[PDB]
RNA sequence: AGGACCGAACCGACUAAUGUUGAAAAAUUAGCGGAUGACUUGUGGCUGGGGGUGAAAGGCCAAUCAAACCGGGAGAUAGCU
RNA sequence: ACACAGGUGGUCAGGUAGAGAAUACCAAGGCGCUUGAGAGAACUCGGGUGAAGGAACUAGGCAAAAUGGUGCCGUAACUUC
RNA sequence: AAUUCCUUGUCGGGUAAGUUCCGACCUGCACGAAUGGCGUAAUGAUGGCCAGGCUGUCUCCACCCGAGACUCAGUGAAAU
RNA sequence: CGAUGUCGGCUCAUCACAUCCUGGGGCUGAAGUAGGUCCCAAGGGUAUGGCUGUUCGCCAUUUAAAGUGGUACGCGAGCUGGGUUUAGAACGUCGUGAGACAGUUCGGUCCCUAUCUGCCGUGGGCGCUGGAGAACUGAGGGGGGCUGCUCCUAGUACGAGAGGACCGGAGUGGACGCAUCACUGGUGUUCGGGUUGUCAUGCCAAUGGCACUGCCCGGUAGCUAAAUGCGGAAGAGAUAAGUGCUGAAAGCAUCUAAGCACGAAACUUGCCCCGAGAUGAGUUCUCCCUGACCCUUUAAGGGUCCUGAAGGAACGUUGAAGACGACGACGUUGAUAGGCCGGGUGUGUAAGCGCAGCGAUGCGUUGAGCUAACCGGUACUAAUGAACCGUGAGGCUUAACCU
């Protein structure tokens, strides 16, 4: 349920602290970004000796969101706060080495086996 | 193949085992007596008709009540129509209950939509609004421009404007079905069908392969 | 917002055929008194369908 | 609409546990993947029931990892499996959804011991 | 766009409604008599009879809720005495309509309110 | 003490909406600035038309101002309609 | 020009909360505004609320939203102190 | 730069992206010393830019309360 | 020139094709993948931001694509007024000066109640040849026609390798539309609760009013999207460019001259909706009327009494139908609306009483009290008995049968 100018949390040790979505991909015209899907950011603020720095373009997935995601049963699983994870622009591949704070059960695909591996619980 | 004729008694949830909330409606399909069978030789073409459900004795009008005599069969609260495919026959008063939906997957679902009334163009025809601020004065959800100038100098027809929401027939297709029940004379589909609650149905098979 | 020709008595006429009243066409009787009233209203000295109210 | 009611009837499971508003409430839901099932714990406060007949659901407020993780339970849903009050706590309304902004000490559940 | 919703607005404020509701409902009980207009009287029908059988048992609650209604004393003594009592076997229907033409001011049809045990 | 500060009466008019054959030939509504001073206001007087007055816009001078209003020359003149 | 949402100088000024002639509810006192009755369409005007995002709208944060009181702690560059 | 046409001059900052802004260079079409020059604390219903909070401004509207619009009765215009 | 309002933006679009994507095909200096070019094709779709008043443009990032144009460089009796280009003021420059310079700079009142055409809906009257209630046929018209990514074929064909198919099949998304409230939710000034100030009910208590619903917290039904299902499909017919078979004219050849087969989101259908005013006014089924008498300048003539059918209209109760009409349900051979009973929901353990505590308060009754539009019922009230419109067998001519 994240669109374009939205401010997002991070949940990896990449270097990020809070991020700016600017984009939506997969989509023309497309409007939100649901959990586990890809969307380019930029980086507001970081700690100062991080794997990147502030202004970067690059890539990142959305594991949690105040919306929540619906399960089949009819349940919903929802947060206090928005966050995303860090991945390389072109490798897609996920550029911190921890995870931070749980994640859902929907982005369990070939692309992320490594984030729900490395995530603490769920 | 030939349709029935239901009522919508509401809308429900289902709770499959493995865990699916599939969302159904519950359809009550009173078995539909049939009141006549027409062929090519007088009316050239194929078609029955039935009725379901029940009617006052008074209200029913005198030529009402002559063609339910004529039939043999009790007086139901409407008739409806259903053309009849090659190798299909039926005959005059039998009855058709919910059995015959027991085999088919993909249903067709047919009524009158919700009326609403005069609704304006942002619900009409999903027109984005207007600038609610910076200086807009008295035209916020207005349709705005509706044509061109001196060429043509006429506004086209099936413009789209404001006018009346619902009352009027839509077919909702290739609904699948969950339960058939002729003990409790129900049927079973998944997703929304129009109307509201306790109105006129027609459920027939999709021609959508 | 402003007409540009002068309308005739006619189209005025066309205009005001339906804008002719209807009379009641028919007033019910009370039981007892027997006088004239309206349907489903009560008459004029407190009758309605046989029985005095006011 | 007795019809409906009946049709409800059939898929209502028979026993749920009474909880109300505020009680510490241990859930177990069966989750699937690969070939196998799980049954998963889910520790938390309810903070919001709904009751209505099949469709009656109870939303549990979860801390976890230092940030609040909520869910709501589809009660009568067979994905849920036990459902168990591990604390009773008093509270004075039917809705908690303030407990979404008190953390720490001020997410603080006096017990009810009644 | 008024699906399924019940209770008139009357062209008036929300609390004028409950403040007109709550004055003429005590000329009902204090006078047994009232000629006003046809859709004032559908709906004193709807705020009236919830009262008197509320009035049917006798309670300190009872008498402190039926005097947050319609803020008058002698009216409460009033509906509770007599009206009690009087109305203990009436399953509803507490009041009829009689319709009586229109005003001369307005032409605003107007309908007599009656409690069915007035003789 | 202060051409001090915040803010009512009071003086004014910066923004927006409504109004714009209006409730009103400039207003109402929500905000807004000054508010012991170069302040504001009641009563009377003084300054008059190529003249007055003007913390100066060519503004104001009886809803009229790059020369007021009323009457007169006057039936000005009009190669124009 | 109207039985007009405007303009018009002076005097008196109570209770509770309140610093107060602010403001809210009231006392004495005066009014309910010279068309009403329904229905509960679009649309317009005046407001209330809102998922998630929070200026991405737009010429422009226009409008709207937000801050608001008292006491105490503490308060930077610059400076005519 | 209230002045610069070429011009969105060139470089740096801010931005993911800046014809606006800030700092600098001087090739000043056509600054310049009381028709004042350069700074200047404080002040401004002043002009421009940025940031935090804030939100229906917006993605994209949705519902509700009131006044009209709509129906009935009474009176009853206008531009053209 | 006794007025045709300008650029730009917003809303709304409509058409052309010299096609941006998708679709089909030829040639290639076309290995494949990806392209170049050209032809056929208008069905459908065809970005968000930063800067500037901008159109345009550059930049960042998407997308299959971010098409070119006409429509008073579409659209101000639809909106804005940022620019140009009023009156104020200033800079540079020109002029002695008043002033001026599509040079710059700051500020700067955009009216209209729609008569006709047009369009969107919604009705009244009449007609369709006795009147009426239904159900349909279908001429005709409108809506819908978008598409990526992943997987299997296959890591095959092709290729030294890097790389990497077509054809076909499977799944899942982006946008758009329809429908709905089962789910998550929003609203929910008619439900419950908390609380400030004040006034009032004589007073404590408990309440009520006012302060934007006083300020808030939740929240029934309804509506509603952010929520949930569905769709755009398969197939058929004739085709465009194109691909051919047989075959002369013209002993060969040739898709063409005779004939025959393929060939695309276009066309005609298939899908959905409207649809007998389709004055060409249709089809089918059912229901109702079978009495007399006069008058005339005797006609498809006029009139009197009696009859008043089926059906319709009106009135009332009304509706998830509705601006009003209209539409649907019901009228005591009744659940149409309201009340009532039970339930459910929502809010949260009322008031009163008792105990503890100097007290604010807490505890027992007590998950109590109250509850709107919801569910199941319930004649308690209002839907009255009657009147009103509607007629007396339905023209002429011809043809076939029954006689």
């Amino acid at each position: 349920m994240i669109q374009e100018q939205t401010m997002l949390n991070v949940a990896d040790n990449s270097g990020a602290r809070r991020v700016m979505c600017i984009k939506v991909l997969g989509g023309s015209h497309r409007r939100y970004a649901g959990v586990g899907d890809i969307i380019k950011i930029t980086i507001k603020e970081a700690i100062p000796r991080g794997k990147v720095k502030k202004g970067d373009v690059l890539k990142a997935v959305v594991v949690r969101t105040k919306k929540g995601v619906r399960r089949p049963d009819g349940s919903v699983i929802r947060f206090d706060g928005n966050a995303c994870v860090l991945l390389n622009n072109n490798s897609e591949q996920p550029i911190g080495t921890r995870i931070f704070g749980p994640v859902t059960r929907e982005l369990r695909s070939e692309k992320f086996m490594k984030i729900i591996s490395l995530a603490p619980e769920v | 193949m030939i349709g029935l004729v239901g009522k919508k008694v509401g809308m429900t949830r289902i709770f499959t085992e493995d865990g699916v909330s599939i969302p159904v409606t519950v359809i009550e399909v009173e078995a539909n007596r049939v009141t006549q069978v027409k062929d090519l030789a007088n009316d050239g073409y194929r078609a029955i008709q039935v009725t379901t459900g029940a009617k006052k004795a008074n209200r029913v009008t005198k030529p009402e009540a002559g063609h339910f005599a004529k039939a043999g069969v009790e007086a139901g609260r409407g008739l409806w129509e259903f053309r009849l495919a090659e190798g299909e026959e039926f005959t005059v008063g039998q009855s058709i209950s919910v059995e015959l939906f027991a085999d088919v997957k993909k249903v067709d679902v047919t009524g009158t939509s919700k009326g609403k009334g005069f609704a304006g163009t942002v619900k009409r025809w999903n027109f984005r609004t207007q600038d609610a601020t910076h200086g807009n004065s008295l035209s916020h959800r207005v349709p705005g421009s509706i044509g061109q100038n001196q060429t043509p100098g006429k506004v086209f027809k099936g413009k789209k404007m404001a006018g009346q929401m619902g009352n009027e027939r839509v077919t909702v297709q290739s609904l699948d079905v969950v339960r058939v029940d002729a003990e409790r004379n129900l049927l079973l589909v998944k997703g929304a069908v129009p109307g509201a609650t306790g109105s006129d149905l027609i459920v027939k098979p999709a021609v959508k392969a | 917002a402003v007409q540009q020709n002068k309308p005739t008595r006619s189209k005025r006429g066309m205009r005001r055929s339906h804008d002719a009243l209807t009379a009641v066409t028919s007033l019910s009787v009370d039981k007892t008194s027997g006088e004239k009233h309206l349907r489903h209203h009560i008459t004029a000295d407190g009758y309605y369908r046989g029985r005095k109210v006011i | 609409s007795n019809i409906i009611k009946q049709l409800e009837q059939e898929q209502m499971k028979q026993d749920v546990p009474s909880f109300r508003p505020g009680d510490t409430v241990e859930v177990k839901v069966w989750v699937v993947e690969g070939s196998k099932k799980r049954l998963q714990a889910f520790e938390g406060v309810v903070i919001a029931i709904r009751n209505r007949g099949l469709h009656s659901a109870f939303t549990v407020r979860k801390i976890s990892n230092g940030e609040g993780v909520e869910r709501v339970f589809q009660t009568h849903s067979p994905v849920v499996d036990s459902i168990s009050v591990k604390r009773r706590g008093a509270v004075r309304k039917a809705k908690l959804y303030y407990l979404r902004e008190r953390t720490g000490k001020a997410a603080r559940i006096k017990e009810r011991l009644n | 766009m008024r699906h399924r919703k019940s209770g008139r607005q009357l062209n008036r404020n929300s609390s004028h409604r409950q403040a007109m509701f709550r004055n003429m409902a005590g000329s009902l009980v204090r006078h047994e008599i009232i000629k006003t207009t046809l859709p004032k009287a559908k709906e004193l029908r709807r705020v009236v009879e919830p009262l008197i059988t509320l009035a049917k048992t006798d309670s300190v609650a009872n008498r402190r809720l039926a005097f947050a209604r319609t803020r008058d004393n002698e009216i409460v003594a009033k509906l509770f005495n007599e009206l009690g009592p009087r109305f203990a076997s009436r399953a509803g229907g507490y009041t009829r309509i009689l319709k009586c033409g229109f005003r001369a001011g307005d032409n605003a049809p107007m309908a007599y309110i009656e409690l069915v045990d007035r003789s």
